[PDB]
């Protein structure tokens, strides 16, 4: 059928005398082939608008500052993730032991190794401070 | 002419203690840009799920939100008196205007 | 947190109300207000909306031209100026949140608007 021939940007159309024709405004359509355009999505509420939507683009979304887009395509705005964990994919999941991250917007880096450098550990590390070391 | 969330069943029922499984069928693939909601007859909805998979705090881990695309299932296992309600699901894809769907009503035998 | 709807009842079809929302226990300004409305025996339909901005109003087809969303962050309150009410308007009108997820996650306990057809 000649619709796998409609360019993306343009819906197979029934009206005859036209094969394809070009996507409505506010619709999309990123491959070629499909018997409709897709309502091209709002970054709108608590989203924002990264890229603009064009009939061969979805619009892609954004979020607030002081905030992370979370999930497939930005399904969600996750908070920026607080001292003591790290942002993964499955969102804001706290250091493993052994770990520590002492600052927002951080990274659980591993506990200094006081014996590595002949010393020892005065103060134990937690999910946010790391290992105190003494001499030995 | 906008985005038109379908569940199933419209109806369902089912005894404590069993899985439930409520589909939602959105339109058009809407990625992940849904929300469940629990209403209890002359009780405002409460939100369950959101971003089709986490849970609200305060939720049970009992039930659970599923699927990305164009089908969607809220899972309710080990059912339990107080999850006897109409369930909604929503989409946020579009802000203007949101779109709920009918409601599936969840009973005893 | 609270949400207290007030301004409901009954009206003649053409006539008009002034739906009041009372928020507290949160902060209002940096809130994505709605209303969501629900007919008795039906589901919920998305009304109207108002960003934290106070320079974004949204309305559903059904209520263009007729309603008005409007709100005082300094008295923390919602508003729905709703015109030219139809039969079709009779519902529980309820004031939702959008706080920092895209899920409504407090909602108000609801005003009852009926229309005599």
């Amino acid at each position: 059928d000649p619709c796998s021939n409609c360019p993306a940007g343009t819906f197979c159309d029934n009206n005859r005398n036209q094969i394809c024709s070009p996507c409505p405004p506010n619709s999309f359509s990123s491959a070629g082939g499909q018997r409709t355009c897709d309502i091209c999505r709002q970054c709108k509420g608590v989203f924002r608008t990264r890229k603009e939507c064009s009939s061969t683009s979805n619009a892609e979304c954004d979020c607030t500052p002081g905030f992370h887009c979370l999930g497939a395509g930005c399904s969600m705005c996750e908070q920026d993730c607080k001292q003591g964990q790290e942002l993964t994919k499955k969102g804001c999941k706290d250091c493993s032991f052994g770990t520590f991250n002492d600052q927002k917007r951080g990274i659980c880096r591993p506990w200094t190794d006081c014996s590595l450098d002949g010393k020892s550990v005065l103060v134990q590390g937690t999910k946010e401070r790391d290992v105190v070391c003494g001499p030995g | 002419s906008d985005i038109q969330m379908t569940q199933s069943p419209s109806s369902l029922s089912a005894s404590v203690g069993d899985r439930v499984t409520i589909t939602c069928r959105a339109s058009q693939s809407i990625g992940s840009t849904l929300n469940w909601y629990q209403q209890k007859p002359g009780k405002a909805p409460k939100l369950l799920i959101y971003g089709a998979s986490s849970l609200q705090s305060g939720v049970p881990s009992r039930f659970s939100g599923s699927g990305s695309g164009t089908d969607f299932t809220l899972t309710i296992s080990s059912l339990q008196p107080e999850d006897f309600a109409t369930y909604y699901c929503q989409q946020y894809y579009t802000w203007v205007p949101f779109t709920f769907g009918q409601g599936t009503k969840l009973e005893i035998k | 947190v609270q949400l207290l709807e007030s301004g409901g009842g009954l009206v003649q079809p053409g006539g008009s109300l002034r739906l009041s929302c009372a928020a507290s226990g949160f902060n209002f300004g940096y809130s994505y207000m709605s209303w969501v409305r629900q007919a008795p025996g039906k589901g919920l339909e998305w009304v109207s909306s108002i960003g934290s901005t106070s320079s974004h109003t949204y309305y559903a087809d059904s209520v263009k031209g007729r309603f008005t969303i409007s709100r005082d962050n300094s008295k923390n309150t919602l508003y729905l100026q709703m015109n030219s009410l139809r039969a079709e308007d009779t519902a529980v009108y309820y004031c939702a949140r959008v706080y920092s997820s895209p899920g409504i996650d407090y909602w108000g306990q609801g005003t009852l608007v009926t229309v005599s057809s």
